[PDB]
């Protein structure tokens, strides 16, 4: 669903307590400095992201605070928040389980991993665990297509996943231990699963086939 | 004289030497691998020289289009007009099947930084805005670590490499949108507004980010640009067919035994690349049903054509498809092609920015039609209806996402109309 | 000294450089169909109905934003342009709600008239239409947002002409809706003008709601007396009773807007 | 030294934090240079 109409709730209201930590303020001012003078609105997307990091989700009070700190009308902030997917306009769990289901990643049976998540957490797609730990939601391509069906958790990618490995990942997250980012089998990042079909000789050092003039 | 079987690229002549992170990705390892070497000479040679050697190299846009990189970059060789000039490196990487950009960012970021430097000098830009996607947080942090290393080393910043040039490389993070890969949509996303693409009566060379002239390139082309300057334009021109030169990062996935990413020369035989680098299709080449050459945008192609197809832009254009981003997606005989294409259309519907009518309304309609097709809830006439709808979408949208959503439907119809007909007949007989 | 010669259906027209294709066509007399283009607001180019064919060019250009160049021959009535118009209007009419008998825009709806002239006579849409929750913006403009075609003309009018930046969009795809997100009435002296701006019945005059039909009201031109600007208005009266006040274009007094105290 | 192609060394991304990107952007600002100014402090100004 994800209704794009903010209805005032006792938890999500303009009076909801929100602010920015002083270190977060310094990050905001650096981000603003990273843009040409007179176009401070260009910092809206990262600044809002900061409001996410120190709040998990984005309350409407954070929306208005971003508008104030960026001297931008609140409607533009609301628009950029509702448009982009990563901004969580509604409270979310600690571990956002995002499972890719596009064709390149579904072809290798991503549905098995999705069903393994559903069975392990007892949570259907689009809900949050009752203990507010995991939130299983479905996403489009996340960029790791050459890898087997991967899963994104908050900030970490986990590729080459097979139901058993993601069972380990989930119950390890339940125990507080962070799983090691990367494919959960063999291959480090993207090399051929069999061996190495290229880059076998040491790369040539400074100066190799350099044009004479240069 | 002229190579016939363009393929089997050698290890010596490879732009990226650290695909799989086998060597130090910091400044020390990059310098060990020939990166950041003799950059001052390229900087002082002159922007016209860099642009001319890029044209000589014959580099075509490796981001999804096929525009000559030399011509597009020389579009900015105009004199100053008071407004600053900006180079922007697209790292959205939202097209399904694409995996190259992530690998180069997280394994060879210094090549990317040197690419921004040399490109900005060639086009006179004052700073670079590498727009990485929001998901690639680790990749963005690695890129920024390399940026900090280069800044400390003095290669970039004030007096870049001692050549008197002043360049900056900001990395703006995305927020989870595939349409942000579009250059004008990327420009507005950087500018703070939503990722809706802009119409192009004005061009980025005239009006871009913040209104100042901007030029959007791809991660791969800017990454190879310093290597193009160092090794030489003719050295790049040697590889690949005519007008289709250079080496490309092919991302092989789908139903391949060993999906991977390889830096192979252009106009390569598809069968040979699938067999050697990827390990062949699961169940052998006979078990191959279809191949998507360059990502969701490029229409799929059947095995009969896949038998002998070179992997250059023109060869796939003759094959009623496109090279796109060199995203090989193989589907075996155990694949529901209707289901896969419907999933692609669902992805496009979920990623449409909704600005213009043909993409906002048309793509959703195609999604519903394909959803009915997967269950065969239709009649033979709606196949032609879907073809007409796809044609109406084509050439009528602000950006190319409408065409990139219409092309898979056209390819699926053109190569598997009997499959849809038979599935529809099975549903009709079952519903009796 | 700078006029460039452009062709419209073969006719040669002198146009000042920077003139868009739509204005060049208007010079001849042809009025390119449009929904998102208002001569007072900025150019948007999202409706895609101004898609016109340029000779020796295999791409239908957007006449609302494409500047003409020397030697162009705008084939307004070419088969390609007609097919483009038919396809775009099919896309527009796909998810539109069957509200013509209940919609006050009926009889003066741009969508209805352009469908009559530049559009097909049937539909090939055999699926379920969309529906959008209505939004409240005050006691003057009734909003039925399921009729919205997302031309973003109200947003541009609020941003530029009205100044207040409280209207905009939300979401993407087919679900991207035009509104205020949070509850906030669009309160301005020029608010009611959005009723004129909306080409469909999405934004309608609340006091006029369900009172008369456009084809039956007699229009009498007059001068506003509320303020001292003296805006020219059209009183639409039926059965010897005043029903609504519409703005009349003057380009000096009130452009084509009126205040809320006048409407 | 022996060109150990068999191991992966890009493990520095494992020990990254929530603010690592922005924090590493912060102290990178002092190596930047004066941004250009368009005149007015905002398009609305
Ligand atoms: C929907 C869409 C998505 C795109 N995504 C990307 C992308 O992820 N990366 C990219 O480099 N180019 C992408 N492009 C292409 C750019 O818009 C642009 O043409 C290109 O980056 C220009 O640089 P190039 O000539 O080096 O390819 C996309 C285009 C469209 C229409
Ligand atoms: S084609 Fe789709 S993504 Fe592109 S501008 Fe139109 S609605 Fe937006
Ligand atoms: S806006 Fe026009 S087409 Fe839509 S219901 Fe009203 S009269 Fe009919
Ligand atoms: S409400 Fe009316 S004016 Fe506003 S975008 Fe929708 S159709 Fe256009
Ligand atoms: S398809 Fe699963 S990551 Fe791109
Ligand atoms: S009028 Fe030109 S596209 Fe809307
Ligand atoms: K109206």
């Amino acid at each position: 669903g994800a209704l794009f109409v903010h209805r005032d709730t006792p938890e999500n209201n303009p009076d909801t307590p929100f602010d920015f930590t002083p270190e977060n303020y310094k990050r905001i001012e650096a981000i603003v400095k990273n843009y040409p003078e007179g176009h401070k609105a260009a910092a809206v997307l990262p600044v809002l992201d900061l409001a996410q990091r120190q709040n998990g989700w984005l309350p409407i009070s954070a929306m208005n605070k971003v508008a104030e700190i960026l001297q931008v009308p609140p409607m533009r902030v609301y628009e950029v928040a509702t448009f982009y997917t990563m901004y969580n306009r509604k409270p979310v769990g600690k571990y956002h389980i995002q499972v890719c289901t596009t064709t390149p990643c579904m072809l290798r049976n991503s549905d098995s991993i999705l069903e393994a998540i559903q069975k392990k957490l007892g949570i259907k797609v689009g809900e949050t665990t009752p203990d507010k730990l995991f939130t299983l939601i479905e996403v489009e391509c996340l960029g790791a297509c050459v890898n087997a069906p991967m899963v994104q958790i908050n900030d970490n990618y986990y590729e080459d996943l097979t139901p058993k490995d993601i069972e380990e990942i989930i119950d390890e997250l339940k125990a507080g231990k962070i799983p090691k980012p990367g494919p959960r089998s063999g291959r480090f990042s993207c090399e051929p699963a069999g061996g190495l079909t290229s880059l076998t000789e040491p790369p040539k050092g400074p100066g190799f086939g350099v044009q004479a003039g240069l | 004289p002229k190579k016939t079987s363009f393929g089997s690229l050698k290890d010596e002549d490879r732009i990226f030497t650290n695909l799989y992170g086998r060597h130090d990705w910091r400044l020390k390892g990059a310098q060990s691998r020939g990166d950041w070497y003799k950059t001052k000479e390229i900087l002082l040679k002159g922007p016209d020289w860099i642009l001319g050697e890029v044209k000589t190299s014959g580099l075509r846009g490796r981001g999804g289009a096929g525009f000559p990189t030399g011509l597009k970059w020389s579009f900015m060789n105009k004199p100053s007009d008071g407004r600053p000039k900006y180079l922007v490196v697209n790292a959205d990487e939202g097209e399904p099947g694409t995996c190259k950009d992530r690998e180069i960012i997280r394994h060879d970021p210094h090549k990317l930084v040197e690419g921004c430097l040399v490109g900005g000098r060639a086009m006179g830009a004052r700073a670079a805005y590498i727009y990485i996607r929001g998901e690639f947080y680790n990749e963005a942090s690695n890129l920024q670590v390399a940026i900090r290393e280069a800044y400390e080393a003095g290669l970039i910043g004030k007096n870049a490499c001692g050549s008197g040039y002043d360049f900056d490389v900001f990395v703006v993070r995305g927020a989870g949108a595939y349409i942000c890969g579009e250059e004008t949509a990327l420009i507005e996303s950087i500018e703070g507004k939503q990722g809706k693409p802009r119409l192009k009566p004005p061009f980025p060379a005239d009006v871009g980010v913040f209104g100042c002239p901007t030029t959007v390139a791809n991660v791969e082309t800017v990454a190879v640009s310093p290597t193009i300057c160092r090794r030489g334009g003719a050295w790049f021109a040697s590889f690949g067919r005519e007008r289709n030169s250079g080496t490309k990062l092919f991302n092989i996935s789908g139903h391949v035994n060993h999906p991977c990413t390889v830096e192979e020369e252009m106009s390569v035989p598809l069968k040979e690349l699938i067999e050697k680098h990827a390990g062949g299709v699961i169940g052998g080449w006979d078990n191959l049903l279809a191949v998507i050459p360059g990502g969701s945008s490029t229409p799929l192609i059947p095995k009969s054509v896949c038998e002998t197809v070179l992997m250059d832009f023109d060869a796939l254009v003759q094959a009623q498809t496109g090279l796109g981003t060199a995203a090989v997606i193989v589907m075996d005989r155990s694949t529901d092609i209707v289901k896969a294409i419907a999933r692609l259309i669902e992805f496009y519907k979920h990623e449409s920015c909704g600005q213009c009518t043909p993409c906002r309304e048309g793509v959703d309609w195609m999604n519903k039609v394909m959803a009915r097709f997967v269950k065969g809830d239709a009649r033979p006439a709606e196949i032609d209806s879907l073809w007409e709808i796809s044609k109406q979408i084509e050439g009528h949208t602000i950006c190319a996402l409408g065409d990139g959503a219409a092309w898979p439907v056209q390819g699926l119809i053109r190569h598997f109309r009997p499959e849809l007909e038979e599935r529809m007949q099975q549903f009709a007989l079952q519903h009796q | 000294s700078n006029l460039i010669e452009v062709f419209v259906d073969g006719q040669s027209v002198m146009v000042e450089p920077g003139t868009t294709v739509l204005q060049a066509c208007e010079k001849v007399g042809m009025q390119i169909p449009r929904f998102c283009y208002h001569e007072r607001l900025s150019v948007a180019g999202n409706c895609r109905m101004c898609l016109v064919e340029i000779e020796k060019a295999p791409k239908v250009v957007a006449a609302c934003a494409m500047p003409v160049m020397k030697g162009w021959n705008i084939l307004t009535n070419s088969e390609k342009s007609k097919k483009a118009r038919e396809g775009v209007m099919e896309f527009l009419l796909a998810n539109h709600p069957l509200d013509c008998p209940i919609c006050d825009q009926g009889g003066e709806c741009d969508l209805q008239d352009q469908s009559m002239m530049f559009g097909s006579d049937r539909s090939r849409f055999l699926e379920g239409k969309r529906a959008v929750e209505d939004k409240n913006i005050g006691p003057l403009v009734k909003t039925i947002m399921t009729r919205c075609i997302q031309c973003t003309r109200c947003i541009r009018f609020a941003s530029e002409i009205a100044g207040v930046d409280d209207l905009g969009t939300t979401g993407r795809g087919n679900d991207m809706q035009v509104g205020t997100y949070i509850e906030k009435m669009f309160m301005s002296e020029l608010s009611g003008n959005i009723i004129d701006i909306c080409p469909v019945g999405a934004l309608t005059s609340k006091p006029y709601a369900f009172t008369a039909r456009p084809w039956e009201t007699r229009k009498t031109e007059s001068i506003d007396v509320m303020d001292a600007v003296g805006s020219n208005i059209v009183v639409s009266t039926r059965t010897g009773e005043v029903m609504r006040i519409l703005p009349r274009m003057h380009e000096d007094i009130n452009e084509e807007w009126i205040s809320d105290k006048t409407r | 030294e022996p060109f150990d192609n068999s191991t992966y060394r890009n493990l520095q991304h494992h020990e990254y934090s929530t603010y690592t990107f922005l924090d590493l952007n912060v102290e990178l600002s002092k190596f930047r240079m004066p941004q250009p100014s368009s005149g007015r402090q905002s398009p609305r100004h």
